[PDB]
């Protein structure tokens, strides 16, 4: 809940029926009926999970809702399924090769689900006793772990003992042990013994004393993506590269052995695979090497459903010198099924502005809504979307809670758009630095 | 389980010493190409000749990758197979020539047979037995160590050399543990505690292995299969030592490094020595490089002499482009994106495009593999759309038809469903036709 | 500079910000972030859940030195790759072994090419200590750079305890053997001639350096 | 005296509380519309509700868009974070360039934490560790003495070991912090100076205050410090060391995972009430220097859940965007990005605005200029550039001080015109001569 009101914060999910048909307006998304139906078909294909390596594409004019549909399918997919949304430019990295960066993004998007049963024994410790006879009985001890309510006494073992004395344990530390595996968690000093020492150690932490039963039992589910197994299996202390990014081109035999282990681990039923969606926004900035690797990276059973976006028409493919449709070569467009969005009329525009106005908590008069509708039709959707907040700021500077037509007029006057900036640049070209670098800095001549 | 635009290829479907059956192995058509791949597979399974190369020429969505997977499946899992795309080689960590050379050495497989004389079981009693005349000024004088091992239907007393005692004392080996030793080395490896002796029932850390099966004395014949790249990367990184440098190398990120010819030559020398001993067996495996039109000219220049080397295996090349310029040079227009010096070295297999009947048989084969039930009329409509647009556009459209059939609670694929799913998901041709008539550069 | 930037002071905020950025907000803290620690405990099979906080807050050389030989949990996702199994299966292996002789070519190249009797060919021209830092009027700087130049764990790790001393703590003082400060981690040079850069004047070079 | 800069006469936007901008206030003159728009977006940043708002400033050179950005940063206050930037430093050699963009994004967003500092100080009167073996001491009792009295302290064995690592004995003066548990020795006491006639131990007097001092501080951080404090590859900034580390760490790519967990911990500490999130301003100047890849990663990263209010500034007209060969666009900004931007224009000035600018600059840089010299400076500014007259204002002061005259006269301006040339006259002399001017 650290987030703020972003552009896509109104999109709660794909507003569909039970038979995959969109509503006129529900769950955030307005209009785009055919594209939303296609995305719902895609979502059901993801949720079935029996088909691997499908490549789908979202093509349309700018500001028509392709990434809106992407955030819709991300929110409708829900958690515990790996969703990855990368850009075109994130592939180009200096010390990590582009093709292997595609492999990282592909293996980050397919998960494997593991269930674990825990037997948590958490409570404040009181006493650890010495039952050994010159370490006879493998350094046996007695434990006096207590919660707030009940207290009990256990007997420990040699591994358990040097595990605790490897840690900084003494009376008062909130400690935790699994009954089955024996994993040790030293949370810190109990808060009741706060005033034992006036000065405390750096690593010392104050935790509340646990309340209730000691031997609580809970089952947790684990959803881990297939790239993390390669991360922890490539190095010795490999968990740092999960957070610092220094994976550094994991070799192919590690991926092969991990795929074999995942097949074995799913064959015995102790784990199952959860496929996800690799969303590649702005796919037109991949060169021919990335597309040649994408074409063969979708023929493995461990391949997510790749969804792409492109606002370019027939444009130049980067890395080559010939025109091509969608900014993509024809061999990639052979494999892809294309979902097409379309432009909006005035009604879709005014409903989208009404939703975005309620999302940013701005109350609107009807005349201001009609003026913003006309401006959204004329210039662009996103300019009229952006005008609402600055109109609200002008309103509170006028000591009015709501926005009238006057605030929208003033915000349209102060803040420009694309077309007016184009006109006002072409009017006064001499004052601006240009492609030839010549400018007249002086005012009067 | 999972459909991944493949897996109906169960093999070539070639008959023995003759023509291919038309619909065997999941393959439809391509009689000449499948005969050529059968000849190549026979030559590879002969394992006589090394440093050959085959290029597959044909248009998009023809089945060259399916031919390569057919080769790998007909070779068997004992034969290594390294599928590779042409863009894999450009690594910003090591030079491209070393990347291609290590992908060459990954394809060569080695199998070694041996025997393992081990004693395994659960220790019931270990005694650091003393000695007469115990030297002088010494805490102990161990003549020998007697250990009593217990296994399933087996129990032995082993009289060991004294040097196993410090390994026992280091590895915390006590009574109530399952251990696993080796005869000739005499180094103890503690598996853990026995399953029955979970005595500290309140809290425990060490996992309890079950009591081991079989006799206490086993002479197994473990056969392990490795690649030559495995041996090279094992010799290259420093094993043993544990003296700062190796430990820092283990903790830090591994770096791909230019493996010199001396290491590969020593590896080939010792491998040839144990081949001539008769205990090891060497088995070459194919290497598949797809989109070979996209390698730079210097990669082809290195491949000209890497192909001529002694130990490098066969390599299968795939290209779809025709009259084009080689990447990395200005105006060398050459067939398939391969420079003409390499073209004389390699053999070319041409794959032909299909027609309506092959398309519909491929579509129904993919539907049976996907476990989708589709009628004959929808099969004919999908065949006509596949001939009209492309094979892959029909093949990837089967699954949305299955979803749309599931939405209306129907098992059968019906013509209105394929028309509707066509309306949802456009073809690249019709999208391009939208693009030329688009107002906002769609 | 030292007394207002490096050392803590009543008007300085070094220690407060250090703790606030290294303990209160470390994502491996089990007091605040349990599920992430349990996540990595499932992955790497670590017996203790504070180990990630220990690794995240330890210098690299120190973390290298206290290397733990304890095996992990057996339900982990740490699947030992075939190269590690190859290296561990030959860790103490005899000669005349098929997997033994494949995995040591450097010792074969050592013994074949007679590298045990080669001579030093290069010595550096100038050798220097690290550049001394001289702060006037403080003993804290003297203590700090004397501690950093001669850290007893790092110096003792690149060292060896004398044998009669190991007698003295192991028998006379009764110190357990595993509680010794670890030694012997300095890398072995290639030969006895490669140990030190000083070259003695050889009699044979007097014999051979003259025309007559 | 203080050093005058190019923007040291700017203090605020100078708009009134009603939103109207006064003509001469806050170090600004003219530029009414852009100042009003900047005041509105200042109120928008102070509202602290939306993420990813983007503003592009437009206009020619010497229009004061950098002055507008600094007026925004001064109107917000020192508490709100501000990350000024030029487009050319996004390109790096150590880490990839979109990663540098995300690093600056996280640099702009800031956090505010309250904190108490408790300090024990004085001479070590007694030191007695109680072992209570069951080697490993149970605890230690420590007495600290100052001029206002003494106290005694009870400590855990860890800080006792840290005390042992500062070579602390009886008579030393130490620094004890209650929360962090850091120890710093100061030196032996002044009362123990004459034990030997000359010894290496630094002798320091007793603290004349009390032993126990407490104060409350407000630790102001950004999210970048937070997600670099645990993205550490080599491990080990917790040690406080003078000499260089063995491995020099590089700037590394920061995964989405660690940013998500940092967000989780920050949100937890926010809901505990110890922290207060504050959005900031990321001001990237010279937007034309940005590559197309950074433009589209910016578009993509403008819609994230947490993102600052980015202000952009450029001077170019219909120019080709950097990195592509054919895409022309206003201000060097590609159309997909320029749809998201709200463009505010900055207009050039007439002669009276230039004269008032030069007069105010002469006041802040501590000179005194006669009125006719001001008229010549204004005519020179209209003829050549504002910046040429503004930079020539000071060598007039050097020449006036040279002749022991506090006032600037017209002859000073003429002499500085002979001494230093503008771009246009030097371009003319460049054109007239042949052999490389
Ligand atoms: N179906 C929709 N419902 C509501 N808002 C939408 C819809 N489609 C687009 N938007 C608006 O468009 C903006 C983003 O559109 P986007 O998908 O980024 O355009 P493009 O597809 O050109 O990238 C968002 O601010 C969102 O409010
Ligand atoms: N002769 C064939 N028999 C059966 N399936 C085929 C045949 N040719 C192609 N296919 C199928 O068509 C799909 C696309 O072929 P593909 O391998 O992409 O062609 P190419 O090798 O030219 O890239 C593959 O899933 C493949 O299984
Ligand atoms: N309206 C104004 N009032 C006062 N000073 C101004 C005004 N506009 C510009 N300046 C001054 O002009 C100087 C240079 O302007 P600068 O921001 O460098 O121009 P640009 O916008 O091209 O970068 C600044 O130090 C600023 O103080």
């Amino acid at each position: 809940s650290l987030s703020l009101i972003a552009a896509h914060s109104h999109i709660t999910g794909l507003g569909l029926d039970e038979n995959l048909q969109p509503r006129p307006t529900s769950e955030g998304m307005v209009g785009q009926l055919q594209a939303r139906r296609a995305a719902g078909v895609i979502l059901k294909m993801v949720q079935n999970g029996t088909i691997a390596g499908r490549a789908v594409l979202v093509a349309g004019p700018p500001s028509t809702g392709k990434t809106a549909l992407a955030m819709g399918v991300s929110q409708s997919l829900g958690k515990d399924v790996p969703f990855t949304a990368i850009a075109g430019s994130e592939i180009f990295s200096l010390e990590l090769s582009k093709t292997e960066a595609l492999t990282q993004a592909f293996r980050k998007s397919i998960g494997i689900k593991i269930k674990e049963e825990t037997e948590l024994i958490e409570g404040e410790v009181v006493e650890i006793q010495i039952d050994r006879s010159i370490t006879g009985g493998h350094k046996q001890g007695k434990l006096t772990i207590k919660t707030t309510d009940m207290e009990t006494i256990y007997e420990l073992g040699n591994k358990m003992i040097d595990g605790l004395t490897k840690e900084k344990v003494l009376a008062g530390d909130v400690i935790s042990i699994d009954k089955a595996s024996g994993k040790i968690t030293k949370l810190g000093r109990s808060f009741a013994r706060s005033r034992d020492y006036d000065a405390m150690g750096a690593d010392t932490r104050f935790v509340q004393c646990p309340e209730g039963e000691l031997q609580k039992r809970k089952t947790v589910v684990h959803t881990v993506s297939l790239h993390e197994i390669d991360v922890i299996n490539s190095r010795t202390q490999g968990f740092l590269a999960l957070f610092t990014g220094d994976t550094g081109e994991i070799r192919s035999e590690v991926r092969d052995q991990i795929n074999t282990k995942v097949a074995e681990w799913k064959e015995e039923g102790k784990a199952e695979i959860v496929p996800g969606v690799l969303f590649i926004d702005e796919v037109h900035m991949l060169d021919i090497e990335c597309f040649s690797f994408i074409n063969r990276a979708l023929e493995d059973e461990f391949a997510p459903i790749v969804m792409m976006a492109t606002n370019r028409g027939v444009s130049k493919t980067r890395g080559t010198n010939y025109k091509s449709p969608h900014g993509l070569p024809l061999d990639l467009l052979d494999r892809s099924i294309i979902i097409t969005t379309k432009s909006y009329n005035e009604q879709e525009i005014k409903t989208i502005l009404s939703i975005r106005a309620q999302e940013e908590e701005v109350e609107l008069s009807s005349d201001a809504l009609d003026l913003l509708t006309k401006t959204g039709v004329e210039t662009s959707l996103r300019y009229s979307s952006n005008l609402i907040s600055v109109a609200q700021q002008i309103a509170m500077k006028r000591k009015n809670n709501t926005v009238e037509v006057e605030d929208v007029k003033r915000a349209y006057l102060l803040f420009l758009d694309s077309a007016r900036s184009v006109k006002y640049v072409q009017e006064n070209e001499s004052q601006y630095i240009d492609d030839q670098g010549n400018v007249q800095i002086s005012i009067a001549k | 389980t999972r459909t991944a635009a493949h897996t109906h290829i169960k093999g070539l479907g070639l008959d023995e010493s003759g023509v291919a059956k038309r619909v065997e192995g999941g393959f439809v058509g391509q009689i000449e190409a499948r005969e050529a791949c059968g000849v190549i597979v026979d030559l590879i399974k002969a394992k006589k000749m090394s440093g050959r190369a085959i290029l597959l020429a044909g248009g998009p969505s023809t089945g060259k990758t399916a031919l390569a997977l057919a080769i790998s499946q007909e070779l068997g899992p004992k034969v290594p197979f390294c599928p590779l795309v042409g863009s894999e080689l450009y690594s910003v960590e090591v030079k491209k020539t070393e990347t291609l050379m290590e992908n060459f050495r990954r394809a060569i497989g080695l199998r070694i047979k041996e025997t393992k004389e081990v004693y395994e079981g659960e220790v019931t009693e270990l005694t650091p037995e003393d000695a007469e005349n115990p030297l002088g000024g010494y805490g102990k004088t161990i003549s020998h160590v007697i250990v009593g091992l217990k296994s399933a239907k087996g129990t032995k007393t082993l009289r060991l050399d004294p040097t196993i005692y410090e390994s026992i004392q280091r590895e915390k080996v006590s009574i109530g543990d399952v251990i696993y030793i080796e005869a000739n080395t005499g180094a103890v490896k503690r598996v853990g505690r026995s399953d029955a002796y979970a005595t500290e029932f309140d809290l425990e850390t060490e996992e309890y292995v079950p009591l081991p099966k079989g006799e206490v004395h086993k002479k197994k014949e473990i056969v392990q299969d490795v690649t030559l790249h495995d041996l090279d990367v094992a010799n290259a990184r420093p094993q043993g030592g544990q003296d700062v440098i190796s430990m820092m190398g283990q903790l830090l990120k591994p770096k791909k490094t230019e493996i010199t010819e001396k290491l590969r030559q020593e590896v080939n020398k010792v491998v040839a020595k144990y081949i001539d001993q008769g205990v090891a067996e060497l088995i070459p495996g194919v290497l598949f490089i797809d989109e070979v039109n996209m390698l730079d000219i210097e990669i082809f220049t290195y491949l000209n002499k890497a192909l001529e080397s002694n130990i490098a295996p066969v390599v299968v090349l795939a290209s779809n482009r025709g009259m084009t310029t080689v990447r990395g040079t200005e105006d060398v227009i050459s067939p398939h994106g391969v420079p003409p010096d390499l073209i004389d070295r390699l053999l070319i297999v041409r794959t032909l495009p299909y027609d309506k009947d092959e398309i519909r048989t491929i579509i129904e084969r993919r539907a049976t593999v996907e476990r989708l039930q589709v009628e004959s009329s929808a099969l004919d409509l999908l065949a006509t759309m596949g001939t009209e647009t492309s094979l892959r556009y029909a093949l990837q459209l089967l699954a949305p038809c299955g979803i749309l059939a599931q939405t209306s609670n129907r098992k059968e694929i019906v013509v209105n469903d394929v028309n509707e799913a066509k309306l949802l998901f456009l073809d690249a041709k019709r999208s391009t036709k939208i693009l030329e008539t688009s107002a906002n550069y769609l | 500079i030292y007394e207002d930037l490096i050392l803590p002071n009543y008007n300085n905020d070094v220690d407060i910000a250090n703790k606030l950025k290294n303990v209160k907000f470390n994502i491996f803290n089990p007091s605040t972030n349990y599920e992430l620690c349990l996540f990595l405990s499932k992955l790497t099979g670590e017996p203790s859940l504070n180990e990630f906080f220990r690794v995240s807050t330890t210098p690299l050389l120190k973390r290298v030195i206290e290397r733990t030989n304890g095996p992990k949990n057996t339900d982990s996702l740490s699947f030992k790759t075939i190269t590690q199994e190859l290296l561990e299966v030959t860790r103490n292996a005899p000669s005349e072994g098929v997997m033994a002789s494949l995995l040591n070519v450097e010792k074969h190249a050592y013994e074949r090419e007679y590298l045990n009797c080669i001579q030093r060919g290069y010595h550096p021209n100038v050798s220097a200590p690290p550049v001394t830092i001289e702060v006037l009027g403080s003993s804290h700087v003297t203590n700090s750079i004397n501690n950093e130049l001669f850290d007893p764990l790092i110096s003792q790790a690149l060292s060896d305890i004398p044998a009669i001393t190991q007698y003295n703590m192991h028998v006379k003082k009764g110190i357990p053997v595993e509680d010794f400060p670890k030694t012997g981690l300095f890398p072995e040079p290639l030969n006895k001639n490669f140990s030190s850069n000083i070259s003695m004047p050889s009699m044979d070079r007097f014999i051979t350096e003259s025309a007559k």
